[PDB]
């Protein structure tokens, strides 16, 4: 008997009720999400606190046996992701007080409104229209001002709670052995008794700085480009020897350059590739999108759809009067029942989507016969990773005219591909030093390096630093710049999509050799090819029944996380732009700033 | 044999002491015992009832959807004439050395 025969089957009867459990509740999520009435609503939340007190019990129940006695490392994986507290360590008046700051924090965020100094009774939320100015306006008055009355109305709230959020967490953490609530965090990527597959959570860090000095050669001479295409559009508003202000970035924190792409583009007389009137005039609809996107899954070895697919999914909006959150997302209800919750229109960016999402289906798919704590990617930055790359090999033009979309002949040119990697560049590179930066203060606030009255100073020297971007106006300690973006706000880890950009062309890169593939790598497609398709599948299959250090091995052939393949993908680019700076100055000073004139 | 909100009338047992024999039929309910303590009829720790039962859905997948299943055994132990299969015979002619 001993204690790891009775952990077992504890673990078994566990992984009945609660899929059982999770199957009704999930059902219940779905009924509502596609179609909103007052009843499903608490039809739905019934199940969900069902749920919810069904885990907590069991959880209580599972601390009777003991981690230490356990010797296999499935029992004791999934007892660790059971024994764990969480909170409900902390006492009920602390507890009640942190559910309450969180949601006055996220009522805050989502009800915030600014109005106009000229007219007081014009005032606008986030969502619809402050980052619409942001996205489309080329005025930099406007610009300005809501950039500083966001953060200076909606962000100056946030700051008392904020303060306080910090302390109860951290407290929370503490009663878990944790030293602090980023360490808490960080425990994702941690291993223990692999014996050569082992990985720290202090190794994180030094992880992701090592990685973070390799790309700083490619975004500086993105910053440079950038900043001499910005100095048209405003000019005698930016220095060409200094960082670039804040508020003209593209968005309201200026996380994607993605929309600076109408000033920025290299040959504005050439339009890249968009399918989109080929799909009208050859009749598409939203059924024939995903049978080639099934189709496309089938051909490097990967199965068809499970035939509760076409019958249970919502893949168009549903016309009457079925109000629905159209939003694409890839549903796992488990008992072998898979769906995909989207409203697609006929379009080319809907195209992609469906290869993104049956990604997704196709891994839940791949892990179903795991046992229920063990389903899930092998870290958070793995099932996004392995949804993006199918997008990334949908899109290119040997895939789209061997489907019929594009002409039978349609030579291409290198000025279209350097618009299209510039196009890329804006979105993937010119988010990782914004990525870094954010999470590293959060780091360091957390483990109290930056104390309560350097706040704003250590965000902006970082922000000047590191990023390369300078504010307007100066902010002293009653304000929150963190808090004032989603992901602060709201209690979410932020490196996640950090690391899935790196896991992304490393799988990208992997499966291109298996291919054969001989061009660039921005030219790969990995349709038709069966060994690709097996490399994917054996990492697919695993779920986290293995360390993410080995799953990773499985289709790379490496344990840590590389950024080669990154630069490997941005070659011709980085030549491009190298030579598009020849009497530019690449770099930045962290002196100059567009008020101390 | 499915139902929209689940079937909960088809049992099965999943916690027992030793396997079954072959051809052995077990309908007992007494209360498995996993731990080295009596518990004396009442779950709770480290006892469990043993039987649980299939939630049958018609939104399920094929693997878990139910199966009716139909076993045929034959059995030669000793008797001379016995159940057996149907034949066809022929027609009889006369008149002709047959
Ligand atoms: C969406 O939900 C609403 C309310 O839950 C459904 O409305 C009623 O549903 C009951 C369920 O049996 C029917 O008997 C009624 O006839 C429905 N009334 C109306 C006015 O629709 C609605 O049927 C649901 N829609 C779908 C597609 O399931
Ligand atoms: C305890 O560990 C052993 C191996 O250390 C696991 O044995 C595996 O069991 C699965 C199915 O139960 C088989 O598919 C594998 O082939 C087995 N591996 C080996 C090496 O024999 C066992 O499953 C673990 N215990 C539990 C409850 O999962
Ligand atoms: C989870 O929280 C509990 C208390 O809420 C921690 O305390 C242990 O709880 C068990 C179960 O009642 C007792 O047997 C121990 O005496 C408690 N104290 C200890 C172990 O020092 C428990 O340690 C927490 N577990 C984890 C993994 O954090
Ligand atoms: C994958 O391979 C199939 C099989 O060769 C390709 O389909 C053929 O493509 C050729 C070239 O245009 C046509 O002449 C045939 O009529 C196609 N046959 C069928 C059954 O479709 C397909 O194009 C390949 N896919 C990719 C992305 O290269
Ligand atoms: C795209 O390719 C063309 C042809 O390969 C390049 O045009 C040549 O560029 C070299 C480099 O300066 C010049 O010496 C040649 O005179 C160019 N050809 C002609 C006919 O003038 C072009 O530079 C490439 N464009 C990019 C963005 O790489
Ligand atoms: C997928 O479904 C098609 C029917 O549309 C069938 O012809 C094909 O054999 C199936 N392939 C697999 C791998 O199941």
């Amino acid at each position: 008997s001993t204690i790891e025969e009775q952990a077992k089957t504890f673990l078994d009867k566990f992984n009945h009720e609660a899929e059982d459990l999770f199957y009704q509740s999930s059902l219940a999520s779905w009924n509502y999400n596609t179609n909103i009435t007052e009843e499903n609503v608490q039809n739905m939340n019934n199940a969900g606190d069902k749920w919810s007190a069904f885990l907590k019990e069991q959880s209580t129940l599972a601390q009777m046996y003991p981690l230490q006695e356990i010797q296999n490392l499935t029992v004791k994986l999934q007892l660790q992701a059971l024994q764990q507290n969480g909170s409900s360590v902390l006492s009920e008046d602390k507890s009640k007080r942190l559910n309450t700051i969180l949601n006055t924090m996220s009522t805050i965020y989502s009800t915030g409104k600014v109005c106009n100094p000229d007219n007081p009774q014009e005032c606008l939320l986030l969502e619809p229209g402050l980052n619409e100015i942001m996205a489309n306006s080329l005025d930099y008055n406007e610009r300005l001002w809501a950039w500083e009355s966001w953060r200076s109305e909606v962000g100056k709230q946030l700051r008392p709670l904020y303060e306080e959020y910090v302390v109860l967490k951290n407290e929370m953490a503490r009663a878990n052995h944790y030293e602090d609530y980023g360490d808490y965090w960080r425990g994702d990527y941690e291993v223990n008794g692999v014996d050569g597959y082992d990985y720290s959570r202090g190794q994180l860090i030094e992880d992701v700085e090592h990685t973070f000095e390799e790309i700083k050669p490619l975004y500086e001479h993105l910053h440079a480009y950038v900043r001499a295409k910005l100095m048209n559009a405003y000019p005698s508003y930016i220095s060409p020897i200094g960082c670039l202000p804040a508020h003209l970035l593209g968005d309201m924190w200026g996380r994607f350059w993605t929309n600076l792409y109408s000033l920025t583009v290299p040959f504005g007389q050439k339009p890249n590739i968009d399918v989109t009137d080929a799909m009208v005039d050859q009749a598409w609809d939203a059924q024939r999108i995903f049978k080639e996107a099934e189709k496309f899954f089938v051909s490097v070895g990967l199965p068809n759809m499970t035939q509760g697919f076409w019958e249970n999914s919502m893949l168009t909006d549903p016309g009457n009067v079925q109000k629905a959150v159209c939003h694409p997302t890839a549903w796992d209800l488990g008992k072998g029942d898979f769906r995909i919750l989207m409203c697609t229109k006929v379009t080319m960016d809907d195209f992609l989507t469906a290869h993104h999402e049956m990604g997704h289906i196709q891994y839940d798919m791949a892990y179903a016969a795991q046992p229920f704590l063990l389903r899930n990617g092998a870290n958070e930055g793995f099932h996004e990773a392995v949804g993006e790359i199918m997008s990334l090999s949908a899109a290119t033009p040997k895939h789209l005219k061997s489907i019929g979309l594009l002409s039978p002949d349609f030579q291409e040119d290198n000025e279209t591909e350097i618009n299209f990697l510039l196009k890329q560049a804006l979105t993937i590179v010119g988010t990782l030093p914004f990525t870094y930066m954010l999470e590293k203060w959060r780091w360091m606030v957390f483990k109290g390096e930056i104390p309560k009255d350097q706040w704003m100073k250590k965000w902006w020297e970082m922000k000047r630093e590191i990023v390369g971007v300078v504010e307007p106006v100066p902010h002293d300690e009653t304000y929150c710049d963190p808090a004032s973006l989603f992901h602060v706000s709201n209690d979410y880890s932020f490196i996640r999509y950090y690391t899935r950009t790196l896991y992304q062309f490393q799988f990208q890169e992997a499966l291109c050799q298996a291919a054969k593939h001989e061009g660039p790598l921005h030219k790969c497609d990995i349709s038709n090819s069966t060994e690709a398709g097996q490399k994917l599948f054996n990492m697919l299959r695993l779920g986290k029944s293995e360390p993410w250090t080995l799953a990773l091995e499985n289709v790379v052939g490496a344990k840590n996380m590389n950024v080669r393949p990154l630069l490997n993908y941005f070659e011709p680019l980085f030549t491009w732009l190298k030579d598009q700076n020849k009497n530019s100055f690449v770099g930045w000073s962290t002196d100059w700033s567009p008020y101390a004139d | 044999d499915s139902k929209v909100s689940g079937n909960y009338n088809y049992l099965y047992r999943l916690f027992r002491k030793s396997k079954l024999k072959p051809f052995e039929r077990d309908i007992s309910t007494e209360i498995y015992q996993a731990g080295n303590k009596p518990c004396n009829g009442v779950a709770g720790f480290n006892c469990y009832f043993p039987l649980q039962s299939y939630g049958f859905r018609p939104t399920y997948g094929v693997g878990h959807q139910p199966y009716r299943v139909v076993v045929l055994s034959f059995e030669l132990l000793h008797a001379p004439a016995t159940v057996c299969g149907p034949k066809k015979s022929t027609n009889l002619v006369k008149n002709k050395c047959v």
